């Protein structure tokens, strides 16, 4: 009665995700015990374009495939000068599995610095291109930086005209003339841009000892630095009160 | 999700050409100080860390190498990164750079692209010290060969003689010819690397 | 450097009878004092479970050969299942005597008592609250080792020891705020939360107090001939089911 | 050298050898025989401590101290008399060709050594001193070289840039044509520009054409 | 190398005849409860259906494979094969627990009876 | 007084023979071929007695008779061969002990050295003080030069415990075999003196416990990839994650994906089936302790690690010191873990393996290795 | 072929899991929604086969042995005490006897 | 040193005992056995002498020998320079030669770009069309 109805009662009464590309940081947060880079992708871009690699806009224009290799149209817009940036358009031929490169080409250059890159884009290494393709966009950047604080911290008490394109700037005063060269050489027959920074006084009369202001400039641009270098050298040119 | 796998493969394909350049950097974070900050329930990273993908394209083989990787964390009590782990072989003074750098202290992200910049202009040095003298002995103007480990002290054949060259940064600095007119025949090498592939065909004629 | 051994015993006894049938049988003299202890003695507590007999027996022989010397130090409470328990230092034979006589006259059962790994933790948390003649209960410092030994694949993991000094654990009790508790609300916590080993996990050997303990899983090895009040409290209170 | 084992020789080979025998008995060639064994007896019986083996032992250790003693003094003298250009002042490879077989030609630590060397029979030193001067100013005219060589070098890859250049563009192999005809193909555009000027000024007569043609003509010629 | 597939797809096949059977009764519960807007019986009746439709699935895969050295075919024959290897043991093991069950029974009341006497013996005997 | 290579020392016979007992026929083959055409003693015509001898299949005893009685100590070259290829055969019996060589303003040095012209220079500089003899040779498997520098002394001339002193190809870091008496300290000190020629390089030792094999301490601390990560960053040391970048896109681990497991925040550790769960916990203690994927050792074992933890609490110092103890301390770390006794949600970075085979003080979060 | 058979039994698994989500739902919707012969009715209307057979058989088998080792150990158990308590019995028996024979005798 | 054996030889000799003992042929014995042991003592005298002569000047040639092998002298060093200025000179000639190929290129340059020709009247004329150009565009 009481006992077969308690039997009857007890017998009737009886994560893991997948992370992807596109992907929300707190989710990708939560699951990370790996020491592997973040797959989220667009931050990975972030950090790609913004951080690295800033005032350069790259962008894939097309790509295709032959039964097993791909195609790859590719433009570049060094971008850090905003008045005339120089551009160039490759074209790479990958192999797709043991991956090695076949050919890559260049399409176009725009025309300014088709002949400065024209020793360079013949060692076939188009990395090596690239890169210093982009270290002589931020090379000219300082230099014409440098040459407009020098010229805007001299422009009162001297006469500031430029000369060949911008390799060397001429201050004179009262007469004696200065010219500071600024040369960057790509490279040709290391592989990045490099710089080259010499001087040259004139008394009104003739020049000087180019081995002592070689040595002057050697010493006083070791010592300081490069932008409160040349102010140095700026005053010692002046040499009305020291 | 057929568009926006569209959307991935553009964002993929685009993070590869710019990993073309050879310098990059990628996002990162420790798991042990991931912490929780218990009045929203959301995660914030304690610690920040930066690391840097070096990757030297080659040319022999016409393929990507190995990449070599070097990764930043930022202090606890200074705002500046320190050099947390290195994947770069014991011959580059990868220390040495990141405390040569800036007088020290590292604190934006140029001041660490131009230390990835030396230690990327080291790795191509190395690599083009290789691939110079690969490409001798492929085309069998020098017999079998031996290098280090950074190809800075190589010992190849000629038809007779054996020639042990230290080469510094693509540069001979000493020769040694060994089996009056010989020191000629030594100073003549002591250049640089491609005049190396030049005078060795100006004797063999 | 006196180990003793723990024997936990069945039947709530008292001594004050037979004992002098153990003075025929050992033709000796031993002295027993008859006390009535009370754990913290903060009134706190309502005197709820919290008495304890303890007989402390010694012998009366000379005190120059250390190892013939040997208490008999028991506890008991008369609400607790296994009511008492006995523990002696000492390596005689009159050990096994009385041990004997024990057996044979009330009539009990003896195990060899084995202490766990949290059982350890209590044992050291109670073997620094000093007691003073002011009714207030202090806590000295001494500059611990736990010791664990593992038993891995290959003997990979021998034997590791985390090691603890003074100030430091002075400055985590202190951390943690008033206690009379600072090896489980303090230390264990602590080391839990900066290394992630959960101590009362791990395999335990033999948590050590520099100089004046040095707990056991199965013996426990001090400095003076006696045990404190909260030591025996909690080997005591730990063997119940 | 093996200078112990000498004395403690000529000691037990030309001292006790002499006044052991014939210091002892040869003497009686101007002699009888039974006073002789009695004085030699006497002498060997009253001496029986100076010739033993131990106690001349000791002897040639002092004789050892006392020349070693005198050696020290010729040690102290040797390393301090006229110095002559020493070693550890001068590079590796300066003692490496006074040594001998250097196996091993480098200019750059040789520049390095030569740079390093100090400065001052009187007729050799004195030719130590032109030869080191002349040294100097072949390590001055090297690095002078060596610069000059990479500036040149420099000069004319820029120069074959050029060259190339030209010899691809114009495609015509016509170098000296173009470098002649340059200023007259020069003249010819500004007078289509001049044609194109006047053609501007007498076709449109507006302000904004003016201004968009102002505008091109001037980042066209500045960029 | 098939080993782990074939552990793999034997803790699918778990949980794929628990979901099976959580499925028939839930659809049995949503019938019940969408037929309109609950015993042992019942409750044992739908229990039964069950059983019996499991039954029919096993050998229609039954009639379906039997009726040679095709894939997945020889597990199946092996298994059939090793499954009825210890229905004999199994009968035998039982009839001897029950006969050493019924000789403790013998030798327990003997003692008892024995127990019995010897107590009253004892204390007759004070 | 440097000796030569045919001098002969006073050796017993029986530990030359315990030594040749440790060997193979073909490498003994190989040696009694070598010495012979060395040096002799006792051409074509009694090579004929081992070719057949070893194509019958005879047993070792019978070849070690014959190279040890018709040399009858064999010399000091050949007892150096003997111990050297005892070396390479096995390898876990000895002890290395690494040691940094530092120059002038304190940039470590490259050593880049030359096992020709090395040997005469540092025979020269050591034969001023004792009677030695040094042998080199190039390890066949990895890229060092193990050199072997025994002292001699005179009551012939007995012998002393040999040092072994193994330079990498182009590191700065020399490994050295672990003696504290004299005359190791002077051949570290001549060895600090002979590689130098042009400036100033001292020994300043990096490490106090010495590893057990040469493949152990070549991969620490020679030159390789995992000489820094080492721990839960050996995954950028092997890279397995990422491939070349003009390999295929399609197969991307952004675009494949992965599967992980979502962690606890909440501490509900202490307070305690899904065989895939289990699955992805062990690649959880795997990840955490290794790279992605026996099965508990380690890519070196590790013999002793002690650290000291010091954190700061509301301004005070609260150290610990850590001291572990085996045969591979990071193994049985992986196996506790395994057994879910050591949460490893809480398991930092320096317990789980990385910069392994150093022990030192933890300051700020920041590991900083004992000197 | 066995890869393709994971494939479409964990695809079937996926189906039947939505199968059961939706039902659970329904479930959920109706109860939320709220505030006989039908039985019969319902007993009148109504990939797996080899993964339960497979699951069956072996759990069979399996449990079978199992079944099999712990009746057998216990058994021997039982065996050996069976035959000490007997040698107690008659050991018992003879005393109880000599007992008797001493009550007679005094 | 020498005070040394003088002492040695002497006081081991038989004038220091038969002294003490001292008709006239007696007188004659030890008087001719005084002029022997004289005559011995100046021989071996003689010898000592002779004995630290040559043994000091061989270790003297043998310490000059060891302290020239471990010095330089000042004609070895000319030789060595004579040898490093004719590798200099070398390399000068070789480095001589590598700038008289790169100049005679630039010299092969240099007249390749020489016009001579009437070019006063084409800068006229550009100087014109420049000015009529900067008229027309600050006309505008």
């Amino acid at each position: 009665q009481n006992d077969i109805t308690q039997d009857f009662l007890n017998l009737i009464s009886i994560r893991v995700e997948r992370i992807n590309g596109l992907t929300n940081l707190q989710k990708e947060l939560v699951t990370k015990y790996d020491t592997l880079p973040l797959l989220n992708m667009n931050l990975r871009l972030s950090y790609l374009r913004d951080h690295t690699y800033p005032h350069l806009q790259v962008s894939v224009q097309s790509r295709d495939r032959v039964h097993g290799i791909e195609v790859l149209v590719v433009n570049y817009k060094f971008c850090r000068n905003t008045m005339n940036p120089f551009e160039i358009q490759f074209k790479m031929f990958y192999k797709f599995e043991d991956s090695t490169l076949l050919k890559w080409e260049i399409l176009r250059i725009s025309t300014n610095v088709r002949l400065k890159a024209k020793q360079l884009l013949a060692t076939r290494n188009f990395q090596k291109c690239l890169l210093s393709l982009y270290e002589f966009d931020k090379i000219k950047s300082k230099k014409t930086g440098i040459f407009q604080n020098l010229i805007n911290l001299l422009k009162r008490k001297t006469r500031c005209y430029l000369m060949n394109n911008s390799d060397s700037l001429i201050v004179e005063r009262v007469t004696i003339k200065l010219q500071i060269n600024f040369i960057i050489t790509m490279p040709g027959e290391c592989f990045l841009p490099m710089s080259k920074i010499s001087i040259a006084l004139w008394k009104g009369g003739e020049r000087f000892n180019q081995i002592d202001l070689d040595e002057i400039c050697y010493g006083l641009i070791k010592e300081y630095g490069v932008k409160t270098g040349l102010k140095e050298i700026c005053n010692v040119c002046l040499f009305p009160d020291m | 999700s057929t568009s926006d796998r569209s959307e991935l493969e553009d964002y993929i394909v685009l993070e590869n050409v710019y990993r073309m350049f050879g310098i990059t950097f990628f996002p990162l974070v420790d798991p042990i100080d991931l912490k929780i900050k218990d009045a929203s329930g959301e995660i914030f990273v304690d610690r920040e860390m930066l690391g840097i993908r070096l990757e030297v394209f080659s040319e022999r083989t016409s393929q990507f190498e190995k990449p070599h990787y070097v990764l930043l964390k930022k202090r606890i009590k200074s705002n500046s990164w320190f050099l947390f782990k290195h994947t770069i072989p014991s011959f580059i003074d990868v220390q040495g750079i990141f405390d040569d750098t800036n007088g020290g202290l590292v604190i934006s992200h140029d001041d660490a692209y131009l230390f990835a910049k030396r230690v990327f202009l080291q790795l191509v040095e190395v690599q083009k010290r290789r691939q110079i003298f690969k490409d001798l002995e492929a085309k069998k103007i020098i017999h079998d060969l031996d290098l280090d480990l950074e190809s800075s002290m190589v010992s190849f054949f000629v038809k007779d003689i054996k020639v042990e060259l230290f080469v510094k940064q693509n540069e001979i600095v000493s020769c040694s010819i060994l089996d009056n007119n010989k020191s000629k025949w030594e100073i003549a090498l002591l250049g640089s690397l491609d005049d190396l592939e030049l005078k060795l065909n100006h004797s063999f004629a | 450097p006196y180990t003793w051994k723990f024997l936990g015993i069945s039947k709530q006894l008292s001594l004050e009878n037979g004992i002098a049938k153990l003075n025929q049988l050992l033709n000796l003299e031993v002295d027993l004092d008859i006390q009535t202890i009370r754990v913290p003695s903060d009134p706190d507590g309502g005197t709820a479970a919290d008495e304890y007999i303890r007989y402390e027996m010694r012998l009366d022989i000379s005190n120059l050969d250390e190892g013939t010397y040997s208490k008999f130090i028991f506890l008991g409470n008369s609400k607790m299942e296994v009511p008492m328990f006995l523990c002696y230092c000492g390596t005689d034979n009159r050990n096994e005597v009385v041990l004997q006589w024990l057996k044979a006259e009330y009539g009990v059962i003896m195990w060899p008592i084995k202490f766990e790994q949290k059982t350890m933790i209590k044992l050291a948390d109670a073997s620094i609250v000093h007691v003073t003649k002011e009714n207030i209960e202090q806590i000295t410092w001494f500059s611990s080792k736990l010791y664990f030994e593992p038993e891995t694949q290959d003997k990979n993991l021998r034997q590791f020891s985390i090691e603890i000094p003074r100030e430091s654990c002075e400055g985590l009790a202190l951390g943690y705020g008033n206690t009379m508790h600072p090896y489980n609300d303090a230390i264990v916590p602590y080391i839990y939360n900066e290394t992630g080993m959960a101590v009362e996990r791990l395999p335990l050997t033999s948590v050590i107090l520099a100089g004046h303990t040095k707990i056991m899983r199965e013996s426990i090895v001090t400095s003076t001939r006696s045990l404190r009040n909260r030591v025996l409290a909690v080997v005591l209170q730990s063997i119940q089911f | 050298t093996d200078t112990y084992n000498s004395i403690s020789n000529f000691i037990e080979n030309e001292l006790t050898a002499l006044l052991s025998s014939d210091d002892y008995l040869m003497d009686d060639l101007a002699g009888p025989n039974e006073v002789c064994r009695l004085l030699k007896a006497q002498v060997i019986e009253k001496r029986k401590d100076a010739m033993s083996r131990g106690k001349q032992d000791l002897l040639s250790k002092e004789i050892y101290d006392n020349e070693s003693e005198l050696r020290a003094s010729q040690s102290q003298q040797i390393m301090e008399l006229v110095g002559d250009i020493p070693k550890y002042s001068l590079g590796s490879e300066l003692r490496n060709r006074v040594e001998g077989e250097p196996q091993s030609t480098s200019i750059e630590r040789l520049i390095e050594d030569v740079l390093k060397l100090p400065q001052m029979d009187l007729k050799v030193l004195s030719e130590y001193s032109n030869l080191r001067k002349d040294l100097i100013l072949k390590c001055q005219a090297l690095q002078i070289g060596e610069s000059k060589l990479s500036d040149i070098l420099s000069q004319t890859n820029s120069i074959n840039s050029l060259t190339t250049s030209i010899k691809e563009a114009s495609e015509d192999d016509d170098i000296s044509e173009y470098f002649a005809t340059y200023n007259g193909k020069l003249v010819v555009a500004l007078e289509e520009m001049k044609l194109l000027l006047e053609e501007a000024v007498k076709t449109f007569g507006n302000s904004p054409e003016k201004r968009e043609k102002i505008k091109k003509i001037l980042s066209e010629l500045k960029k | 190398s098939s080993e782990k597939q074939w552990e793999r797809i034997q803790q699918l096949e778990k949980e794929h005849v628990e979901v099976y059977r959580e499925l028939l009764i839930t659809l049995d519960r949503l019938y019940l409860i969408r037929r309109h807007n609950l015993s042992h019986t019942q409750q044992r009746l739908l229990e039964i259906r069950h059983q019996l439709q499991i039954n029919l699935e096993k050998t229609a895969l039954l009639i379906r494979l039997l009726e040679n050295t095709n894939v997945l075919f020889t597990k199946l024959q092996n298994l059939l094969e090793e499954s009825n290897s210890l229905d004999y043991e199994l009968l035998q093991s039982l009839g001897a627990q029950s006969s050493l069950h019924k000789q403790l029974i013998e030798s327990r009341a003997e003692r008892d009876e024995l127990m019995s006497k010897l107590i009253e013996l004892s204390s007759k005997f004070p | 007084l440097r000796l030569e290579d045919n001098y002969v020392p006073t050796s017993d016979t029986l530990v030359v023979f315990k030594q040749l007992m440790k060997l193979p026929v073909t490498v003994l083959y190989d040696l009694t071929l070598s010495w012979f055409a060395k040096f002799g003693g006792s051409i074509y015509l009694l090579t004929e007695t081992l070719d057949l001898l070893i194509e019958k299949g005879v047993r070792r005893n019978v070849i070690v008779n014959r190279i040890l009685y018709v040399y009858w100590g064999l010399n000091v070259f050949q007892l150096a061969e003997i111990d050297c290829h005892l070396m390479i055969s096995k390898p876990e019996k000895f002890k290395w002990l690494p040691s940094k060589a530092l120059r002038g303003d304190g940039k470590p040095y490259v050593v880049k050295l030359q096992p020709a012209k090395f040997i005469e220079n540092l025979q020269t500089d050591l034969a001023k003080i004792y009677h030695c003899h040094v042998y080199m040779f190039k390890h066949p498997s990895l890229p060092v030069l193990i050199t072997r520098i025994q002292l001699f002394d005179s009551n012939p001339l007995i012998s002393r415990r040999p040092y072994y002193v193994a330079f990498p190809l182009n590191s700065p870091i020399i490994f050295h075999s672990v003696d504290k008496d004299i005359y190791a300290r002077l051949v570290l000190q001549s060895i600090s003196r002979t590689i130098s020629e042009r400036e100033t390089i001292i020994f300043k030792p990096v490490q106090k416990i010495p590893v057990k094999s040469i493949h152990n301490i070549m991969t620490l601390l020679g030159p390789s990839r995992f000489a820094e990560s080492m721990g839960p960053w050996e995954c950028y040391a092997s890279a397995n994650f990422e491939r070349s970048p003009l390999h295929d896109y399609k197969k991307h681990q952004g675009l494949t994906g992965k599967k992980v497991m979502v962690r606890e925040f909440d501490d509900s550790f202490l307070n305690d089936e899904e065989p895939e769960i289990r699955r992805l916990r062990l690649e959880k203690n795997m990840i955490k302790f290794k790279g992605s994927a026996s099965r508990y050792s380690s890519l070196v074992p590790i013999e002793k690690v002690g650290f000291t933890l010091k954190n700061e609490i509301n301004s005070r110092i609260i150290t610990i010191k850590l001291k572990f103890n085996g045969n591979d301390i990071f193994g049985g770390l992986h196996e506790l873990c395994d057994k879910n006794l050591i949460n490893i949600d809480k398991v930092p970075g320096w317990l789980a393996g990385e910069n392994g085979s150093f022990s030192g003080t933890i300051m700020n979060g920041d590991f900083q290795r004992e000197q | 072929v066995l890869d393709v058979y994971i494939k479409n039994l964990e695809n079937q698994i996926g189906n039947k899991r939505y199968f059961l989500k939706q039902a659970q739902g329904a479930i959920d919707e109706i109860t939320k929604r709220s505030l006989s012969e039908v039985f019969t009715e319902l007993l009148r209307k109504p990939p797996i086969g080899f993964s339960l057979t497979s699951n069956f058989l072996s759990l069979r088998a399996q449990s079978s042995s199992e079944w099999l080792s712990l009746m057998n150990d216990q058994s021997v158990d039982q065996k050996a005490m069976l035959l000490l308590q007997n040698n107690i019995n008659s050991d018992l028996k003879e005393l109880l006897r000599k007992l008797q024979h001493q009550m007679t005798i005094m | 040193s020498e005070q040394l054996l003088h002492n040695y030889v002497s006081d081991s000799l038989l004038t220091t005992l038969i002294s003490f003992q001292e008709e006239q042929q007696l007188q004659h014995w030890y008087e001719l056995l005084q002029a022997r042991d004289a005559r011995v003592t100046s021989e071996l005298e003689a010898r000592i002498k002779q004995f630290f002569i040559t043994l000091r000047s061989r270790l003297l040639r043998f310490l000059e020998s060891e302290q020239l092998s471990h010095s330089l002298s000042l004609e070895t060093l000319i030789d060595a320079l004579y040898k490093i200025n004719d590798l200099l000179q070398q390399r000068l000639q070789i480095l001589d030669d590598a700038i008289q190929e790169k100049t005679s290129e630039l010299a092969e340059f240099e007249n390749m770009v020489r016009s001579p020709s009437a070019g006063d009247n084409a800068i006229p004329g550009l100087l014109q069309i420049i000015q009529s150009y900067i008229n027309l565009l600050e006309e505008n």
